[PDB]
């Protein structure tokens, strides 16, 4: 009896949320943005190529300085490069050769990585000896670490395949907070500029906006027909974009609580591994398994370029805070900077 | 001392050979057979090269050595074609320089072919005795062996023209190459024989290693490997034994009937070049399909 | 699964109570913030090579 | 420009160390240990020498690494592609579970997992070493319980050899790339302690065949 009435109440409330989302939808994004003129073709050529990795590259991340970057490879290596002079600055050997994410702290002092080991390894670069050392090893997750982002110099948010996320305090080492609610392996997350909220995407074809201090979930967004492999936040902080394996990206809004635009094409059937926004939010760069990346007009949903310089799956894609370059990393063991 | 002023008639008369200024049936027959073999060699090797070029799967050192061997066989075919339309009666009008160049072309081409065979054997022995998977590519070694092969060939080809010939010591000349000496023939034969025995030893070691380290564990690889090895060795044997025997008889036995079966033996040694590509490119199903 | 259903309902209740603004206003604000920062996007408007550290 | 050059030397040293590490790791065999729950994989690990476990050992001047992912308990479809390029997949299965049920027979679950892994798009050319453990228990159980519980299509005397060969064929018949990959089977033996020898021989055969394939000696 209790189960039945609770199910019915949940269904009726979901229907009410649907009716509310519909009522607040008077027009569409494209209709309001039909008067604005397109920007045209965006041609960006490879300005620098990084070599040194002996295996597949699985993730990367840019620093606040917009000059240094990081990349992890299945060879058990985490390399920190200087994009300007393509000089290998650091090369850290991992105790476990299975790593699937990287993170560069905003201060640039610490870096993080993780993978099948289910441990988040925080390395302190600015050590007195001059040789990197494992500062901490956060444990507690019951699954593989899919993503991790430095919320601050002492706190860190992580996502694992155990259908939960966790905010840790590095000093104490214990989970400061745990986020539950997902029914599938969380694959990616993105922090907001203010760090007070963050969205997470899982394989349940759904994303969730969690609050940090209160530790509750604010909103849930659906629409995808497959797993979500990547997700990025809009600079304004009032919207985000999600990329799935169904060869489709989708733009969701926070206040409206409904999708805005869908970026997809009939000629593309490959999956998506990474997505990023420009400093202005006009462009949306998405890496596909078709050995190339595509640039979409956020406000028009029209391709404005194609980055074809890789011979294997594009595993990671990133944009700097300045907006004067784009980094791409593929399984071919090569990183490329564009414009 | 050196008789660089005399003509070719003096050199050909010092020996038992005959100019035969008039056409003959045998001359036209051998010319036709030679041009046929030359066009066949050239077409086959050019096909091999263009197939390795258009298809990107064959971008590994072994296929590079195969392409180099095909180019060497094409060069040998071109040299033999140039030897046609210039033999027999036309030989009466050639001077010392043209004669030496004509011989050196064939010499360098065949030496390059043999050296490419040896390098292929070495690379196979190397690749068979490794204990790693997904090994990285290394084009430096193949390029080095290729340049070494071509340098050795050019050296063996230019040596007879530069200083090592029978122009200054007429008493000891060959009976088939009146201007060349016999020491060059002996050197060439020794090089060929050592290359052949080295190839045999390497392939036998490969077979023994494979048998030993796969006996402990649809088609049996042992039979296929034995067939491939025996074919590769038997072609070389049947195509290069009579020529070496003839050169040895020319250098060793006087009064032997050597000037009779020289052209047929040369035709066979050249047909070796037509057999090489089909021998080294028939097992590969992808290569055959690429044609 | 009484506790799980209870938690799910208590969670979705917070989602049901949201001060949602019309989607038209959302699109307007998005286009505004996108046009007000056009000069600030290097990729959208290629900057001369004199200001691109990745060129010279 | 004075201190900007030391970075070049640092990069060169880092690249040299990376190349050395790559050369050292390329000559190490890689094995992925798989098997349904309640199997004899722990016994194999013990005979050889909290998310993923690594076991490194050596045999006759050949180094092996074995990766166990039994403590993952997540969607394998997401991280299975990380083990592409491994030298072999050691799949362990217990025969004693031919009649046990976890509903469903554990043998059918193991066969489903085998069909999913072997015929995977990532593992199209990797070899599989099948370890059929619990030989003594399965030999002593058939005396009372027939094999018809799981394989009703089976027709043969309730004997260890016949039923074991039938199960081996059933597990080997799930393979579709009969020519691209080969499956090596070995009924685990505790007294002789030859499992490592079998793995070494299988890896050697695989490497030799790949080499022959690479140098035009198909
Ligand atoms: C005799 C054939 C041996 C097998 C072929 C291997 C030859 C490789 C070269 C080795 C250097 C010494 C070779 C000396 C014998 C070459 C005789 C020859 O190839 O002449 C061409 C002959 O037709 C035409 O003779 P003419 O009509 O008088 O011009």
């Amino acid at each position: 009896s209790e189960l039945d009435q609770l199910r019915q109440e949940a269904e009726q409330l979901k229907n009410q949320i649907r009716d509310a989302r519909k009522a607040c939808a008077d027009a569409t994004l494209s209709q309001i943005t039909n008067n604005i003129d397109p920007v045209g073709r965006i041609q960006m050529r490879t300005r620098r190529t990084l070599r040194g990795h002996l295996a597949k590259i699985y993730a990367m991340h840019w620093g606040t300085d917009s000059r240094l970057l990081v990349s992890a490879s299945q060879d058990g290596k985490l390399i920190i490069w200087d994009s300007y002079t393509t000089n290998k600055v650091h090369a850290i050997p991992l105790r476990s050769s299975w790593v699937m994410t990287c993170a560069y702290a905003p201060s640039g002092n610490y870096v993080a990585c993780g993978g099948l080991d289910n441990i988040c390894s925080i390395y302190n670069l600015k050590t007195r000896e001059g040789n990197v050392r494992v500062s901490r090893e956060l444990a507690g997750h019951t699954g593989y670490l899919s993503c991790c982002r430095f919320l601050d110099d002492n706190q860190i948010v992580t996502s694992s395949g155990d259908t939960t996320c966790a905010l840790w305090d590095i000093e104490t080492g214990q989970q400061t907070t745990t986020f539950t609610g997902h029914t599938g392996d969380v694959m990616s997350l993105s922090l907001a500029p203010d760090t007070r909220l963050f969205v997470s995407g899982a394989c349940d074809a759904s994303a969730k906006l969690w609050d940090v201090r209160e530790g509750m979930c604010r909103q849930t967004f659906t629409g995808h027909e497959s797993d979500i492999n990547a997700i990025c936040f809009f600079p304004n902080g009032n919207a985000f974009a999600t990329g799935s394996d169904d060869a489709t990206c989708r733009l969701f809004d926070l206040r409206a609580d409904q999708e805005l635009m869908t970026y997809s094409h009939d000629n593309i059937i490959c999956g998506i591994t990474s997505v990023s926004f420009s400093k202005s939010g006009r462009l949306l760069l998405a890496g596909y398994d078709d050995f190339n990346c595509n640039v979409w007009d956020a406000l028009k949903a029209d391709r404005a370029g194609v980055l074809a310089g890789h011979d294997n799956r594009v595993s990671c894609l990133g944009v700097t805070d300045d907006g004067m370059a784009v980094a791409t990393g593929s399984w071919d063991s090569f990183l490329k900077i564009w414009n | 001392q050196c008789f660089y002023n005399e003509s070719i008639a003096f050199f050909y008369n010092r020996s038992g050979k005959h100019l035969a200024t008039e056409w003959n049936t045998v001359s036209k027959l051998v010319m036709g057979l030679g041009i046929t073999v030359c066009i066949f060699i050239m077409l086959a090797n050019l096909l091999v090269m263009v197939a390795i070029y258009v298809n990107r799967r064959f971008h590994f050192p072994i296929y590079y050595l195969m392409a180099n061997l095909a180019a060497a066989d094409f060069f040998a075919g071109l040299a033999y074609f140039y030897l046609m339309f210039n033999t027999g009666p036309n030989t009466r009008r050639l001077t010392v320089s043209t004669w030496l160049l004509r011989q050196g072309l064939i010499d360098t081409s065949l030496t390059a072919s043999v050296a490419n065979l040896l390098a292929i054997a070495i690379e196979r022995h190397i690749t068979v005795f490794r204990m790693q998977l997904h090994t990285r590519m290394s084009n430096r070694r193949v390029v080095v062996v290729i340049v070494v092969i071509w340098t050795m060939a050019i050296v063996m080809g230019a040596i007879p023209s530069v200083g090592w010939n029978c122009i200054c010591d007429i008493e000891n000349c060959s009976n088939m190459a009146p201007l060349y000496s016999d020491s060059y023939l002996v050197f060439w034969a020794i090089f060929n024989l050592v290359t052949f025995v080295v190839m045999v030893v390497l392939y036998a070691h490969i077979f023994g290693y494979v048998r030993q380290r796969t006996m402990r564990m649809n088609r049996d690889t042992m039979m296929s490997l034995l067939k491939t090895v025996v074919i590769v060795l038997g072609a070389f044997i049947i195509c290069w034994t009579p020529g070496l025997v003839l050169l040895l008889l020319d250098v060793c036995c006087p009064q032997c009937d050597v000037l009779a079966y020289e052209k047929f033996f040369l035709l066979l040694a050249e047909f070796n070049s037509a057999m090489n590509p089909i021998i080294y490119s028939y097992r590969d199903k992808e290569m055959s399909a690429t044609f | 699964s009484i506790a799980q259903a209870r938690k799910l309902v208590e969670q979705l209740k917070m989602e049901a109570n949201i001060d949602r603004i019309k989607v038209s206003k959302a699109a307007a604000d998005l286009m505004a913030y996108c046009e007000a920062h056009a000069k600030e996007d290097p990729l959208l408007t290629p900057v001369p090579a004199s200001e691109n550290p990745f060129r010279e | 420009s004075a201190e900007d050059k030391a970075a070049v030397e640092r990069s060169k040293m880092i690249d040299r160390n990376l190349r050395e590490d790559g050369e050292k790791a390329a000559r190490e065999v890689k094995l992925l240990l798989l098997g349904a729950g309640e199997s004899g994989k722990s016994t194999i690990v013990k005979q050889m020498k909290t998310g993923i476990v690594e076991t490194h050992f050596t045999f006759k001047d050949l180094h092996f690494k074995m990766f166990d992912v039994g403590a993952q308990r997540s969607e394998r479809k997401k991280w299975i592609h990380c083990f592409e390029g491994v030298t072999a997949i050691i799949f362990c299965v217990a025969l004693s579970d031919y009649d046990l049920v976890l509903e469903m027979n554990r043998m059918h679950e193991s066969m489903k997992l085998f069909d999913s892994i072997c015929n995977n798009k990532w593992f199209t050319d990797t070899s599989i070493i099948l370890f059929l453990n619990k030989k003594d228990l399965f030999e002593e159980k058939i005396k009372k319980s027939p094999l018809t519980i799981c394989y009703p299509e089976y027709a043969g005397s309730n004997t260890y050899e016949e039923a074991a060969a039938y199960i081996q064929c059933q597990f080997e018949d799930l393979n579709k790339r009969k020519d691209t990959k080969e499956i090596y089977t070995h009924f685990t033996c505790a007294t002789d302690t030859k499992n490592v020898q079998f793995v070494f021989d299988a890896v050697t055969d695989v490497i030799i065949k790949n080499n022959l394939k690479d140098c035009g000696l198909f």
